[PDB]
């Protein structure tokens, strides 16, 4: 899946 | 819990550590130690608390998407890739369900300061719209309002008590767009939240230093990543 | 076990779901319920074996030098940092401990084939370096003997029953010559024995088909990788 | 530490 960004760690 | 027997001031030492390790799991398990200590927790603290979490719960939602992605394709083998979703999602469901339970007891309600309790309401809508991204059965549609929820009243109390470039409030606003765009069904909400937030961030940068404005800048472009995708 | 009501097979797909999801410790404890299942491995098996517990214990061994690292500078601020060393430690040797249980009940004495039997041994051999690495009291020159114990019977073997080429041939003699750097402190038999498998592995190079050629160049590069540092 | 290759995963 396309993932958008949120804040902080992009841990997954 | 088996934290319990810790000074505080030991698990957060640890809990440092362990980021430094890269033990997320461990360095979580430090934080909700501290946590329970039943002392409010300082601007570093609630960060080591996010951070350590947001690891934890963003391993689980990779391996969810994978495995979710073979079921659909299993579904277009025996139960085995169901099975091993479900284990994978419940374990994810019981991480923001421990998250969630440390904000309502007593994090939030202890917490008087727009930073504060800001933070923690963004938390709350965060892991309640992870939740929201496994969810499909008659409880998805409080589950997305419980986010909404949380998301509004942090939002309302961002405006009020921060300038527009904390990025605090910034990041509330990244995360609630996001919400908007994809959890809510919701794309034009979300592209007028990231926009007018960008726009209102941009007429304050005049204000700050220059350590300000590269935390503020870099949440900003954030935002401006996802409307380039959404428009 | 845990997984003693689970299908060999279910458990099988359940490890390769667990791959492809970069969920490693999930990955190991499938793989540890088949192997107590009491039958033999295959090929496929076997790597999903070491693959599993090879990541598993090198989350570990990387988050234990970063606090062997900390705790040394610390000694040239309370006992957190031993602690914390100390508490990664003891799941690493747990880890190691587990793999050898595995491997001595009773993977090696069923394995008769070279292949098999030379993996289990390399493996062996690697678990108890992993244990070297970490050792300091009364047993660590036990515990060093028993990985050379390993290595050097796996290496009999080797010699005598596969070619010069064969990939698990010549990943045991790449550990095995890393052991002698710095684990035996024998930084010239490491040199030897990385150069004479290389060059002996490079004579018979023209035996192979193209897919064969690959598998073993793939290898040979490490040992020329180490070489190239070594000197 | 400088960490020399071993086989498999280099999964520290
Ligand atoms: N350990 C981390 N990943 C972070 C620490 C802090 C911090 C906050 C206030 C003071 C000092 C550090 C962050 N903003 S993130
Ligand atoms: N899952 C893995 N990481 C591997 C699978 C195999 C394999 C061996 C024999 C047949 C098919 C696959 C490896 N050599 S590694
Ligand atoms: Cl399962
Ligand atoms: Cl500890
Ligand atoms: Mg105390
Ligand atoms: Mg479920
Ligand atoms: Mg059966
Ligand atoms: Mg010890």
């Amino acid at each position: 899946k396309l993932m958008f960004k949120t804040e902080g760690p992009d841990s997954d | 819990g088996a934290m319990g027997s810790m000074e505080r001031a030991s698990l957060i030492q640890k809990a440092k550590l362990a980021e430094q390790a890269e033990r997320y799991e461990d360095m979580a398990a430090f934080m909700k130690g501290a946590v329970e200590k039943g002392e409010e927790l300082s601007c570093e603290e609630r960060n080591l608390l996010s951070v350590a979490y947001k690891n934890v719960v963003g391993g689980q939602r990779a391996a969810w998407r994978v495995l979710s992605s073979i079921e659909q394709k299993s579904n277009e083998k025996g139960p085995e890739v169901r099975e091993y979703r479900e284990k994978v999602e419940t374990e994810l469901q019981g991480v923001c369900d421990t998250v969630l339970g440390l904000l309502d007891s007593h994090l939030i309600k202890e917490a008087g300061d727009a930073e504060s309790r800001v933070f923690y309401l963004k938390m709350k809508g965060d892991y309640y719209r992870y939740l929201a991204e496994v969810a499909t059965g008659d409880d998805k549609k409080r589950i997305i309002d419980s986010a909404r929820s949380a998301y509004q009243e942090a939002m309302d109390i961002s405006k009020k008590e921060m300038p527009p470039t904390n990025p605090i409030r910034l990041g509330l606003a990244l995360n609630f767009s996001v919400f908007h765009y994809e959890i809510a069904n919701s794309p034009e909400e979300a592209i007028s939240l990231a926009k007018t937030t960008f726009d209102e961030a941009m007429a304050d940068l005049h204000t700050l230093s220059e350590d300000s404005y590269k935390d503020s800048t870099l949440i900003m472009q954030l935002l401006r990543d996802n409307l380039t995708l959404w428009t």
